[PDB]
Parts: structure tokens; sequence; C-alpha cells
């Protein structure tokens, strides 16, 4: 009675998205994403600096 | 079952009943509401809304 619920602005398919993206650019560029563009380097040579 | 006469829910809100002349049961669901919002731009651009 006078009670609603409101939606969320952003849906399950959007955030599902955001989560790939952050996924892609962790795997195939290490930390450089995080600070400027993003740079190419190969995954065994990532985890040679981590 | 043959002698019960209103129908209830967990929070206790009557939700079926059932009618004297010919006995048989009326699901009942309350009318429409919501709330109202006006989506607008500035008074300084137009008037529509
Ligand atoms: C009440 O009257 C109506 C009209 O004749 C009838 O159909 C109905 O069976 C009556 N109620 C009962 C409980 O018999």
């Amino acid at each position: 009675n006078g009670l609603t619920v409101l939606p969320p602005l952003l849906t399950d398919e959007m955030i599902a998205q955001y989560t790939s993206a952050l996924l892609a650019g962790t795997i195939t560029s290490g930390w450089t994403f995080g600070a400027g563009p993003a740079l190419q380097i190969p995954f065994p040579m990532q985890m040679a600096y981590r | 079952l043959p002698f019960q006469q209103f129908g209830r829910d967990i929070v206790d809100t009557t939700d079926a009943v059932r009618d004297p002349q010919t006995l048989e049961i009326l699901d009942i669901t309350p009318c429409s509401f919501g709330g109202v919002s006006v989506i607008t731009p500035g008074t300084n651009t137009s008037n529509q809304v």
C-alpha cells in the first residue's frame, strides 16, 4: 500500500559487459590500461614481471 | 473447503472471497497505482514535458 520498488538504472546485461571489458583489458595488456593507453604484451611475458 | 468463507495471505490481507448467492470463489486484486514523474529540459530552453 503505497510501497513501490524502483528498478536499477543499469541492468545485468550491462554489468556483464563492464566485467568482460575489465577482463579483456587485464589479459592482453597487463596493468598498463589503468594508467593510459592500453599496450600489448604476451601473457608469459606479463607473468614474468608479476 | 466447504465451510470457509474468506481467504488470506502471509501478511493477513484478504485475497479471495466466495460468493453467497452462487457458491463460487472470486479472486480480488487491488486497483492500479504508482508514482508519477515529469521529465523536463530547462525552462531557459523549452516548455515541453
Ligand atoms: C438463490 O437464488 C438463485 C435464483 O433462483 C438460485 O439460483 C440460487 O440457487 C439460490 N441460492 C441457493 C443457495 O440455492
